[PDB]
This record gives structure tokens, sequence and C-alpha cells, in this order.
């Protein structure tokens, strides 16, 4: 599990706005997980199954850590980021505080870099916990693996900082909860139907493309 | 290149020394809790099996609340806060006494000496399978990691100061006294197996896979309202169930952590 690789995977990246960024990084997503070590390796089901599971969670991720610098916002994929104010109106500001208050200024005031990000990104991809995986203590190992050059690197790049390790593990609990809120806030506009949603995030939303994008 | 203080060994001692003397009074109450009961044809061997549970499980509350009160810096905090964590942290505790008490020899989860119980018997008491079965699947979880009384009080201790609960008011004092705990947990794993590394990272894990169980015991509390059945106050108020005590006005927790 070596860290520039899963780095370089993070490098490799260059209202109904939210919705429309989220189906759009689904693609990307994709890309992200087979150049990290060991994932194209494993079998093509759990591979789906570990993308279903972690999509929510790694997105919102990549969107907390693209944020670090812009104040009371996200900065989406797409370009363009959604303000404090604007979120509050549409219905959805109390998760929208969570991610800047538990993510954003956490990832900020730690400076947490493109390799550590990545390695977590990874630890939330390898969830031996996904249902239905044919082999959970294959992706158990590779999780764990992530564990041990996560902590390496750390020890190394920030020597003189001796629970960095776990300041970083410690934001996947607030992260999985988070997640959990911001999916059943998605499943609410997908039931409303207010504004049509992208045929990959409406695949990713309702339980082929990504069958499709997998080889 | 680690150590395990004098300050953090004793510091450890303290959590394990005040979770033994809180099963004492949480064994003391073992005659309150309605007998586990053939069915008659009136239905109410299903009302006692619940009621089993019900009355457990505030046996269960009870003890977490008197165990944070011996968590050293927990009474420092202010009484909104410690509401606000005992809310949010009740149902992961809760999951977490239950997989320590459980057999893998006979596949049962033993409460209070006396009462053992079976994927069944979960059943029985009312429980639905899609809660039961990620119950047995942590639980079993648990045991492959296999730990110890200071590894299980000090993951609680943890698990307590989790700033990013609802209702938060000081996420800061929070989260500087986590901190200590999460340093005592590293040290003492270390020091434990010197060899496994892995261990501390695969414990602060568990905690995420708690925040699922949370989401899952919600899906629980959604179909026992669909099932017309009734969790006495304490419980409603903590898990936001019935129209009145879910409001907090009934201000229990509150009442229970002043004495
Ligand atoms: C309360 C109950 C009707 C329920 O609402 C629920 O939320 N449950 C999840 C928690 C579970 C408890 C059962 C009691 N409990 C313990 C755990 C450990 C002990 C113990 O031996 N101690 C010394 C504390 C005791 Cl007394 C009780 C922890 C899990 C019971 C089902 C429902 F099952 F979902 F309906």
């Amino acid at each position: 599990m070596p860290v520039d690789r899963i780095l370089e995977a993070e490098l490799a990246v260059e209202v109904t706005n939210i919705c429309q960024a989220a189906d759009k990084q689904l693609f990307t997503l994709v890309e992200w997980a087979k150049r990290i070590p060991h994932f194209s390796s494993l079998p093509l089901d759990d591979q789906v199954i570990l993308l279903r599971a972690g999509w929510n969670e790694l997105l919102i991720a990549s969107f907390s850590h693209r944020s670090i610098d812009v104040r009371d916002g996200i900065l989406l994929a797409t370009g363009l980021h959604v303000h404090r104010n604007s979120a509050h109106s549409a219905g959805v500001g109390a998760i929208f505080d969570r991610v800047l208050t538990e993510l954003v200024s956490k990832m900020r005031d730690m400076r947490m870099d493109k390799t550590e990000l990545g390695c977590l990104r990874a630890i939330i991809l390898f969830n031996p916990d996904a249902k239905g995986l044919s082999n959970p203590s294959e992706v158990e190992v590779l999780r764990e693996k992530v564990y041990a050059s996560l902590e390496t690197y750390c020890k190394q790049k920030y020597p003189e900082q001796q629970g960095r390790f776990a300041k970083l593990l410690l934001r996947l609990p607030a992260l999985r909860s988070i997640g959990l809120k911001c999916l059943e806030h998605l499943f609410f506009f997908k039931l409303i139907g207010d504004t049509p949603i992208d045929t990959f995030l409406m695949e990713m939303l309702e339980a082929k493309i990504l069958h499709r994008l997998l080889q | 290149g680690v150590q395990l203080t004098a300050a953090q060994e004793l510091m450890i001692q303290q959590l394990v020394a005040a979770q033994l003397q809180c099963n004492k009074r949480s064994f003391s109450d073992q005659p309150k809790v309605t007998p586990w009961p053939a069915d008659p044809a009136s239905g109410s061997a299903s009302q006692q099996r619940f009621a089993h549970f019900t009355e457990l499980a505030i046996i269960s509350v009870q003890e977490i609340v008197d165990f944070a009160k011996q968590v050293p810096g927990f009474l420092q905090l202010g009484r909104e806060d410690q509401i606000a964590l005992l809310k949010a942290s009740t149902i992961e505790i809760m999951l977490l006494e239950t997989a320590r008490r459980y057999n893998h020899e006979t596949e049962c989860i033993t409460f209070l000496k006396d009462f053992t119980y079976s994927k069944d018997d979960f059943h029985r008491a009312g429980l639905q399978v899609e809660f039961i079965n990620p119950i047995f699947e942590f639980s079993r979880a648990m045991r492959r990691l296999g730990l110890d009384d200071a590894e299980y009080a000090l993951l609680i201790a943890i698990n307590i100061f989790s700033a990013d609960r609802p209702n938060v008011q000081e996420p800061g004092r929070v989260e500087a006294l986590q901190q200590p705990y999460v340093e005592a947990l590293l040290s003492y794993t270390r020091i434990k197996r010197p060899q496994d590394q892995l261990r501390f990272p695969r414990m602060l894990m568990k905690l995420v896979s708690l925040r699922t169980l949370s989401s899952v015991h919600s899906e629980q509390v959604f179909a026992l309202r669909l099932q017309d059945k009734k969790l006495p106050p304490l419980l409603s108020e903590i898990w936001d169930v019935h129209e009145g005590s879910g409001s907090g006005s009934h201000k229990i927790l509150h009442r229970l952590l002043q004495d």
C-alpha cells in the first residue's frame, strides 16, 4: 500500500448544482478507485459493492477538502461554490453547517494534505462492512494496509505531532454520521422530484453505468 | 517509541473501577425487571418479553450515566453538553456493553449474569432482524479484536467525548477532553500488543461502525412506532420517539445527572 500512488490518484483529479456536481464526480470517483492499490485486482462485484457503499462519504470528503481555502461555503468540482446563506434557504442548512464545522474547518486547522485525505478516502473505500461482499477478509487486510502506511507517513512527515494519525481517523465517525444525513436529503429530492437528477446519481440513490465504468 | 505514564495507568484504573462499581448497582436492580416468561391466549407473554428488554435498557442507561459521572472531566462540562453527549452515546455504549457479553460458543448474549439470549429470543422480545443481525455481526467482530476491560472502558470514554453530537454547546471543551483518553488508548494498546500496531486504529474504527448501528437502531424505533409499541419516558427522551417525552419536557436525563 504505497502512499505516493494514493497521492498520485488524488492529484490525478484536475440547489440543483449539488446534484449535478455529485453525478459528475461519480464518474471521476471510479477513475480514482482503479488508481488506488489492489482495487482493480479485486472481484468485479466487490468493486461495485464498495463504490455503492462509500460514494456519498468519498465525495463529501473531496468537497470538504476542496473548500479549505473558501469561507462559509463548499467548492464543487463544476467550478461554482455554494454559500451558507443559500443552504439555509434551500432547507438543507443544518447539515451544511455540520460539514463546514466538522469537516472543512478541521481539515484546515490541521493542514491536512492530499496524501492523508487520499489515505482516509482509501479507508472509507475499503469497507469490510459493505453489504454483500464475497470476500470481506481481503477488504479488511487492504484497509489495515492503509492504517500502516498512513501512521508511517504521519510520523515521518509530521514529527512532534504524535496524535495526528488519530486526529485523521477521528474525522471518520463524524463523516459517517454526516454522510447518512447527506444521503437522506438526496432521497427527499428524489421523492419530491422538484428538479430531476442525472442517470448516474439516480443509479446510486436507487437500490448499469457503474459496471460499464469498471472496464 | 511509546510509554504508558503512571498518570495514564491510574486514569485507566479509575475507568475499570468505575465500570465495576456501576455494575454493582446494576446487579442490585435485577428484581426490578419483569421476568422473562407457553404464551397465553391474551398475548401478554409478548408484552412481558418487550418490557423485560425495556427495563434492562433502563438499567443500562442508569449505568452509563453513573459511569460518565465517574469519567474525569465530564462533570466539569455544562449540563446542556453532558445531556447532549449521553443522548447520542447511549445506544453506542449500549451496543458496546452487549458485545462484551456475547458468548461465541453458545452464540448468546448474557445480561445481568442470569439473562441469556439467542437471536430468536431477541426477535421474540419484539426486535427486527435488520437490527438483530448487525447486533450479532458487531458482537462477533468485537470478539475477533478481543479487548480487555481497560480497552472497553477507554473506548466508552472516547465515545462520550465525541464533539460532533447534536446540540453540543462547547465542541472545543469536548474535543479537549477526548484527546487524553485517545492517547491513553494508543499507549495501552501498544504496551499490550507490542508486535501488533494495528490494534489501536482497529479500535478507533469501531466508533465508525457504532455510527451505522445508531442509524440501524433509528430504523428499529421507527418500526416500533408502526407496531404501536410504547417506549417508557426515559427511552423516548434519549431516542426522540413519542410526543411529550421525546421533546425532553420530562427532563429525566437532567434529573438523573443532577443526582
Ligand atoms: C429497549 C428495547 C425495547 C429497544 O428499544 C432497544 O433499543 N434495544 C437496543 C438495546 C438492547 C440492550 C438490552 C439491555 N442492555 C444491557 C447491557 C448490559 C447489561 C449488564 O449486564 N450490565 C451490568 C449493565 C444490562 Cl443490565 C443491560 C444493552 C443492550 C435492547 C434492545 C428495542 F429492542 F429496539 F425495541
